[PDB]
């Protein structure tokens, strides 16, 4: 996927690796090499009016 | 099996008739939506989703994606436009007076507060309290955004205001041509007129609607907070 | 409602001409430049209330206005045959 | 002005020229015209290709029907609204405010039009209004008379009773006013004198 | 991949579909507002039922989410009591017929109140017209109508 990847303050428990959201987005995600949980936030979009 | 209600059989003569004795004043509620949520999608987002081969198989599809934002945009233009046909009818916008004395009926409740930073009412101040990562940032993430409406809550409650301030100093002058001024004592003693009874039953019985109205007044922002639907 | 890039706020209140959002409208004023505002919802009159005192016209105005309203549509007649399936 | 008229007459046009461009959309198939896919293919498999088209555009004229009875309720609300407000306006004289235009509605003259009617409110919009003084009712005979039809004013120094729409100085008799209670439950209740034909 | 874009294609469709359909809704919901905005707020309206159950007084408008509340004034009689009624009354052979109000009877005397509310007044000449004899009007009594 495509996104900012920042830090996060939800406590995954050890055998939570993926984490969605109300709408079945992925939010936040575990790292592979270290145990450090982060915030996966969409890319900056919107809709531009002229 | 569901009943229909008491069954009052009037009594019917041919010299009978019932002619009231007294009248109990009576302040009533009603709930009309005025407005919809003004809503907006976008067709890259939710059809494929952070994708590019996906967008080009979607060009294939052409007047399918401007149909359908153009009809949601005829409806956002329709809710701002719902909106200035029912608390927008009036050009100027008059403010209450500082002597709140209108002959003894106690308008506080309906009246806008400027204690409170909102500068609404606090009968207005129960509604808002009542008619309500999260749900709202979610579904942004999906193309569905949640345009703004174009007048605020204040800028509404401004209009209610006005539509207050030339109901209770004037009467229905200030709806069909310019404000006129005329002391609300004589303004109900017109509207009694207009459902039968004749004006000295107003005079005569000033204090006792004043104190109708105001107990009727009060009742309002309990009914409204005991009652959650 | 997002960031406006391309006009100036004013303080001083116009008509809205172009609705932008929460309460914000644009208009092309005079240097010719599009400019953005607050709108205003009209005049701030103050209807004096006194507990003897009365208002009573002395002249009218006859207003003829006009009001709008549309009655029926085009009438439209489609081929199902022709539409999908062209010769 | 006539932007009303034109709104529905744009929306007819429009709709009918964003459902003639969706004979130019291929619906997952080889090509968009039915003579090409049935000369350049076989029988067997050109059923499974010219089936994308008949489904994409019976779903776009379906589309184009379901639009159109939204759009004739809108029609149909706004000529039972027109219907309503004629017989009402037109052929009468309505009290309803703001129904046959803004003021006092006095009569009304319907003109015809490009898919819609005009209407020309004859409305009655008072002006040059002057500030006097009021009283609720007055006391002469040491009973309290009230206005029957108007409203008791004043100049400053003599009372008189005038319409509520409009300033017509009338002396106060025992035949415009009407007798009710004696002068103590009124609350601004004036002494002046009443004038017995 | 034909199948999620169409799939998704229609079911957004389906949402536009409900979204007009849910306007009218809020359309007509919006035009009976600004009705009873200018009927019942910028003047007395006659209309049963219209503005709130009962006689119409006054109303008051309120803002409120996506909607407006209005708080009508409405006149309710209580405390009912029975009389005697006439249509028309004799005095000097012609019958006299109430302008505005009704012939009411305690059992002894005749009175005229309003329609809506008791107020006993004497049977004078000047809120009683005379229109015709006493021998058509069925159900006419016997009274004497005084003259200031």
């Amino acid at each position: 996927g495509t996104g900012v990847l920042t830090e996060s303050n939800k406590k995954f428990l050890p055998f939570q690796q993926f984490g969605r959201d109300i709408a079945d987005t992925t939010d936040a995600v575990r790292d592979p090499q270290t145990l450090e949980i982060l915030d996966i936030t969409p890319c900056s979009f919107g809709g531009v009016s002229v | 099996t569901m009943s229909l209600g008491a069954e009052n059989s009037v009594a019917y003569s041919n010299n009978s008739i019932a002619i009231p004795t007294n009248f109990t004043i009576s302040v009533t509620t009603e709930i009309l939506p005025v407005s919809m949520t003004k809503t907006s999608v976008d067709c890259t987002m939710y059809i494929c989703g952070d994708s590019t081969e996906c967008s080009n198989l979607l060009l294939q599809y052409g007047s399918f994606c401007t149909q359908l934002k153009r009809a949601l945009t005829g409806i956002a233009v329709e809710q701002d436009k719902n909106t200035q046909e029912v608390f927008a009818q009036v050009k100027q916008i008059y403010k209450t007076p500082p002597i709140k004395y209108f002959g003894g009926f106690n308008f506080s409740q309906i009246l806008p507060d400027p204690s409170k930073p909102s500068k609404r009412s606090p009968i207005e101040d129960l509604l808002f309290n009542k008619v309500t990562r999260d749900l709202i940032c979610a579904q942004k993430f999906k193309g569905l955004t949640v345009l703004p409406p174009l007048l605020t809550d204040e800028m509404i409650a401004q209009y209610t205001s006005a539509l207050l301030a030339g109901t209770i100093t004037s009467g229905w002058t200030f709806g069909a041509g310019p404000a006129l001024q005329i002391p609300f004592p004589m303004q109900m003693a017109y509207r009694f007129n207009g459902i039968g009874v004749t004006q000295n039953v107003l005079y005569e019985n000033q204090k006792l609607i004043a104190n109708q109205f105001n107990s009727a007044i009060g009742k309002i922002q309990d009914s409204l907070s005991s009652t959650p639907s | 409602a997002g960031c406006l890039i391309g006009a100036e706020y004013v303080n001083n209140s116009y008509e809205c001409d172009i609705p932008i959002g929460a309460g914000i409208c644009a208009s092309y004023q005079t240097s010719q430049s599009i400019i953005a505002y607050t709108m205003s919802l009209g005049a701030e009159n103050s209807v004096a209330y006194s507990n003897n005192s009365i208002a009573i016209p002395t002249n009218f105005t006859i207003s003829v206005t006009t009001e709008i309203l549309p009655v029926s549509m085009t009438k439209t007649s489609v081929d199902c045959t022709m539409y999908i399936c062209g010769d | 002005a006539l932007g009303k008229l034109q709104d529905v007459v744009n929306h007819n046009a429009q709709a009918l020229n964003t459902l003639v461009k969706q004979l130019s959309s291929k619906f997952g198939a080889i090509s968009s015209v039915l003579n090409d896919i049935f000369s350049r293919l076989d029988p067997p498999e050109a059923e499974v290709q010219i089936d994308r088209l008949i489904t994409g555009r019976l779903q776009s004229l379906q589309t184009y029907v379901t639009q159109q009875l939204i759009r004739a309720a809108e029609i149909r609300a706004s000529a039972n609204l027109a219907a309503t407000k004629m017989s009402e306006c037109v052929l009468g004289q309505s009290k309803r405010v703001d129904f046959c235009g803004k003021g006092y509605h006095l009569m009304s003259f319907p003109q015809s039009a490009p898919h819609g009617v005009v209407f020309l409110h004859v409305t009655y919009v008072p002006a040059q209004e002057k500030n006097f003084t009021t009283a609720p009712a007055i006391c002469h005979d040491g009973k309290a008379h009230f206005p029957r039809e108007g409203v008791f004013v004043s100049n400053g120094t003599h009372w008189f009773v005038t319409q509520r729409n409009f300033y017509e100085p009338q002396i106060i008799t025992t035949d415009n006013t009407f007798v009710s209670g004696n002068c103590d439950v009124v609350i601004g209740i004036v002494n002046n004198t009443v004038y017995d034909p």
